[PDB]
């Protein structure tokens, strides 16, 4: 489909495409706009993170601004730039097959609340008067017909209306210059249910590396790429780790580590080398969440297929998600999308670039710098300024 | 041939009635064909509870949806829009003899926002709300019949339901309200404040004793407007003190929309409701108060009515005044001095009458006696609709005649005064 | 001119009251829609739900707020928080009769509870609360052009379709 | 049909509620009661059963017959996400068999072409309204007539209809 277009800062609040929704179950409410189907774009910072934090706590490399995305002209720019680069990923096959499968990977949802997937209780209803008294004559349905409790959802602020969510994309937390994509429950995002994830991105700035600027659009990628394993539950271990970079340059002998996702998912030279076609490292976790996932397809083929007391809005989605299987989602990565876009990007420790060179950061404008095309005269010869923010950078 | 609608100006929501559905079997749930000696059921189960209501409007950036929603929870307290969890079915028994189709359509309640000014509705809103359904029955069309072709009609509304008019008056929400959280005594003196810059607006208030009032302004300019908070005090009550409903529904009683008309309310308040103020907008800078007096002489015979004070009364010859006319059974009095100086004995020929509108009037005449301010009720069922007979009243005499609208042929009501000798 | 006396015969205190089953609001009586029979069909509405609880009207006191009101109500009476987890439904059957069209609307019915305080024996404040107890139809036959009561439509105050009730209990700190 | 009185262009049509479609018949099944008792055979309209079926040619594909479908009549895709349940309830006689058959009723739009007042090209939508049951008192090895059990042309149960709309360039 098409990324919804008519969507303003100011435009109203209709319950259907602009929302304003609770942050998880804190006293804190957000404004939201529909994009696609399950998938939405807060224009703030993220609410999660405190906007001024010590200095102490201030990461190297990093920007730090209170007052940025403040304003609503701030907010109106980033979601027409955040439009801009999904309707540029969403304008090729493989990015567009990639938004789907987002707004079909809904989390699996919970089954009624006495506990099971199997069927309804059902109810009678009507009679016919009479002679005859026709009163076991009448109407049969389901009870419940959507005990499912699904957990991708956001609550508007009375609690009383509620939105199906897959994806919500935020501003830059703390940091603007570092995007994050994170998940709304940890037990959900590890069990293989999966949970309703959330992006920080920043689409206002990038660095140049090695004689080309950052593409937005494959930094979104990426985080897309990422939201997958939450959605499908997949989130290995957080000790599930690879070493990614010796650190040669201190006296001892220590070594840099990634996480597994962050490598699958980054791309480039690196995941080579662990992705071998004989399997040199393996872990509980790739044969658990195949187990996982798989006891969740038995799941819906067994239970919820088989019962016509859901609307077709839950076990479409579900037989679209289950047509994918695990290896799909760890083999996808950046490089697919490099080559699909025509997109330069660091290929060699694209993680652990704060170590090798001093990024500096130019500003991004839409539509004039950035169009559904990319990068104006390309990601070579793009006409962009040193943004401001230089000098702001944290040097530890 | 337009039908004259008595309302006062402001903001109005109609309940025009249940069973509406679209053209074009645009809102057809369905037909079933139920054989001989067979039954047919259409239920709506409710299994998903959202709905489909529909909105027009005049004007959307004044009666937007949001607007119309919210007068709509002001009127009849609605606040289920997009979802019913309410069920309908339909059963038809088809007779042993012959087969029935029955045909199941969903339906909308007609509720019409209307901003009613000088007479003509100048802004209008149609709000459909999802009801619970219509059921036709028919005989079996003989096979094949024949079938005629047919352009589609334009986009309407079909009325399946019974008649159907409920109009309730809601407060403006562009207007402030003032509350006077206090009951309110025998005698009253309201300052308004200087925060409503001359911007016209509501008082909210309760009353101490139940009785009639005398209720003006300074100078009785400008006038003011009475209503009713509907429904108000059957819940929540502390002794003397006002327990506001957040009830913004309200019935008009009396009161006169001209802001330079001399005027002062004669209305019967109960301890036990609320009710509302409207002064409108002064085009001055001028403090001004609202004062509240209980009657207890002979002014209780004006109730309920506005008593409209004629000053331009100077001078012999024709004479008339032209006012916002009241609905059919409801009061308009008018308080009027005869020309000449005042010595008991010196008279002239009075004429009173109305150009369209029939009404039954009863003069009463001023004068001070032993007890005070004293009404002589001196004329009795004066039918005024081009009324023929004359009185001679005493000269610098002050008279009130409170006429009862019996028949409304006008939006305004026209009282002539004719004066010879 | 009819009044509402509220003196009671009752010691000086604080009170629960059940006001009875069966009270339907004022201009909220066809806010649920209507169905429209014709020529001897059967009109069937009603109202189940699976849906835990329909909203309790509070209409508080400064002496007696919604914590003080919900808590006295529920240790006398039905533990309504609780209790309106568990599904609850209704239906009413009408017949319309032949060449002969009938209208038909429902509107939900509430138990009153009452918190007075009574004072020298006349009651001094009152909060009141009601809770969704079941359904309740209106219906007539019509004609084409019929004017109908006004009253059938619109309710101006609030009543009890049933006879009214004061179960009454003192409220003691304990 | 041909030779319509309309003017040159492209229509959308309705025809009316109540089609069944041709060989359709007994494909939902049958209820077999018997003495004195009473069978009650239906359907919830909700997703499968609810998808529409299409019929296009080359001028008028699926999307065009949607929306023009759609923009002038009911709106299918939104209506037919909300369940709608149907029942019919037959009663046998004593000491005999009934026998009770259930199949779906369409409403029938077309997509037309008139040139020069001759209708040169027409496509056809079915969307699932509700259901139609046919029954018969049957003997022990009684014949049973052919036109209850079998259709061969997909008709209407009920008056046909013709609501025409031109649909504008
Ligand atoms: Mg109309
Ligand atoms: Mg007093
Ligand atoms: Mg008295
Ligand atoms: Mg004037
Ligand atoms: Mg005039
Ligand atoms: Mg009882
Ligand atoms: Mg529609």
């Amino acid at each position: 489909m098409n990324i919804n277009d008519n969507l303003s800062i100011n435009s109203p609040v209709d319950n259907k495409n602009v929302v304003v929704v609770r942050a998880r179950k804190t006293d804190t409410v957000f404004k939201a706009f529909k994009v696609a189907p399950n998938i939405w774009v807060a224009p703030e910072r993220y609410y999660g993170e405190s906007l001024s934090i010590d200095e102490e706590y201030k990461v190297d490399g990093g920007i730090y601004d209170s007052n940025f995305l403040s304003q609503d002209s701030e907010k109106d720019k980033f979601l027409q730039a955040i439009i801009t680069l999904l309707k540029r990923i969403n304008s090729t096959n493989a990015g567009e097959k990639l938004l789907s499968l987002i707004s079909t990977a809904i989390p699996f949802p919970y089954g009624y609340i006495g506990g099971g997937y199997y069927a309804p209780n059902m109810i009678t209803f009507g009679s016919a008067p009479k002679k005859k008294l026709n009163s076991l004559i009448s109407s049969t349905i389901p009870f419940p017909y959507a005990g499912y409790r699904e957990t991708n959802y956001l609550s508007s602020e009375d609690n009383k209306s509620f939105y199906a969510s897959n994806i919500v994309i935020f501003g830059p937390g703390a940091n603007i210059v570092e995007n994050n994509t994170v998940f709304y429950k940890k037990e959900d995002a590890e069990n293989g249910m999966g949970t309703m994830t959330e992006i920080w991105f920043q689409p206002f700035l990038t660095y140049k590396y090695d004689e080309f600027y950052i593409d937005p659009a494959i930094e979104l990628i990426k985080c897309l790429i990422k939201s997958l394993y939450f959605l499908y539950g997949i989130k290995p271990s957080d000790d599930l780790v690879i070493p990614y970079r010796l650190r040669s340059e201190l006296e001892n002998i220590e070594y840099s580590q990634l996480n597994i996702v962050d490598l699958l998912v980054s791309g480039g030279i690196d995941p080579k080398f662990i992705n071998t076609d004989p399997y040199w490292f393996t872990d509980n976790y790739f044969s658990n969440a195949k187990k996982v996932f798989e006891d969740h397809r038995n799941i819906y083929e067994t239970e919820i297929e088989g019962n016509n007391a859901i609307g077709n809005d839950i076990k479409l989605r579900l037989k679209q998600k289950f047509r994918i299987n695990i290896n799909d989602i760890w083999e996808l990565n950046l490089n697919y999308f490099s080559k699909e876009f025509s997109i330069m990007m660091p290929d060699r420790f694209n993680n652990a670039l704060k170590h090798f060179y001093r990024k500096q950061y130019y500003k991004i404008d839409y539509p004039e710098n950035y169009s559904i095309n990319g990068f104006v005269n390309g990601q070579i010869n793009a006409q962009l300024s040193l943004s401001d923010r230089n000098q702001d950078i944290i040097n530890k | 041939t337009q039908r004259v609608l008595p309302y006062s100006n402001g903001l109005y929501v109609i309940n025009k009635g249940d069973g509406y559905i679209r053209t074009n079997d645009k809102d057809l749930i369905g037909t079933l064909l139920i054989e001989a000696g067979s039954s047919g059921s259409i239920i709506q189960p409710r299994l998903r509870n959202t709905t489909r209501p529909l909105f027009t409007t005049s004007n959307d950036t004044k009666f937007s949806q949001q607007y119309t929603e919210e007068r709509l929870k002001d009127a009849f307290n609605v606040q289920l829009f997009n979802t019913s969890t309410s069920l309908f079915k339909f059963v038809e028994e088809a007779p042993s003899d012959k087969n029935i189709c029955i045909k199941a359509y969903n339906t909308y309640e007609k509720y019409e926002l209307i901003d009613y000014q000088n007479g003509s509705i100048v802004n209008k809103a149609e709000y459909y709300l999802p009801s619970l359904g219509y059921c036709e029955v028919t005989n079996a069309p003989s096979p094949e019949s024949e079938v005629v072709k047919m352009q589609v009609a334009e986009d309407g509304f079909i009325q399946n339901g019974p008649e159907e008019e409920i109009v309730v008056g809601v407060i403006d929400p562009s207007e402030n309200i003032q509350e006077i959280n206090t009951a309110i005594s025998d005698n009253y003196t309201y300052n308004i404040p200087g925060i409503v810059n001359n911007n016209p607006f509501y008082i909210l208030f309760t009353v101490n004793t139940t009785g009639i009032y005398k209720i003006n302004a300074q100078n009785n300019l400008p006038s003011l407007k009475i209503y009713e908070a509907i429904g108000s005090g059957n819940r929540n009550f502390q002794s003397g003190n006002l327990c506001d409903d957040d009830i913004k529904a309200i019935n008009y009683i009396t009161g006169f929309d001209s802001p330079n008309a001399k005027s002062y309310l004669v209305v019967l308040l109960n301890k036990d409701k609320n009710y509302y103020i409207r002064v409108p907008q002064t085009s001055s800078n001028i403090e001004n108060q609202i004062q509240f007096k209980r009657e207890e002489g002979d002014l209780r015979n004006l109730m309920n009515s506005s008593v409209n004070i004629i000053d331009n009364l100077n001078s012999t010859g024709a004479h008339y005044y032209t006012r916002q006319s009241p609905d059919v059974h409801d009061y308009i009095s008018y308080e009027f001095t005869i020309p000449g100086n005042f010595n008991n004995k010196d008279t002239s020929n009075i004429r009173l009458y109305t150009s369209y509108n029939q009404g039954i009037g009863t003069l009463f005449r001023v004068t001070e006696t032993d007890a005070g301010y004293n009404l002589i009720n001196i004329q009795q069922n004066l039918h005024l609709l081009n009324n023929t007979n004359s009185i001679r009243l005493l000269n610098g005499a002050i008279y009130i005649l409170k006429v009862e609208v019996t028949e409304l042929n006008n939006y305004n009501i026209r009282l002539h005064i004719d004066i010879t000798n | 001119v009819i009044n509402y006396s509220d003196t009671i015969d009752l010691a000086d205190g604080n009170y629960v009251v059940r006001r009875g089953d069966g009270w339907i609001l004022s201009r909220q009586n066809q806010i649920l829609g209507g169905s429209v029979i014709s020529n001897g069909s059967t009109g069937i509405v009603g109202d189940l739900r699976v849906n835990d609880n329909a909203i309790p009207y509070y209409y508080p006191t400064p002496s007696f707020n919604e914590e003080y009101i919900k808590n006295n109500i529920q240790t006398v009476f039905t533990n309504f928080t609780e209790a309106n987890q568990i599904p609850i439904g209704f239906e009413f059957s009408k017949t319309a009769p032949s060449n002969k069209n009938l209208y038909m609307y429902l509107q939900y019915t509430y138990i009153r509870y009452e918190i007075i305080k009574v004072l020298q024996h006349e009651i001094i404040e009152r909060a009141v609360l009601y809770v969704p107890s079941l359904g309740y139809v209106k219906s007539i036959e019509f004609n084409p052009g019929e004017k109908i009561n006004k009253d059938f439509y619109f309710l101006t105050n609030d009543k009890c379709i049933l006879n009214e009730q004061f179960l009454y209990k003192k409220i003691l700190e304990t």
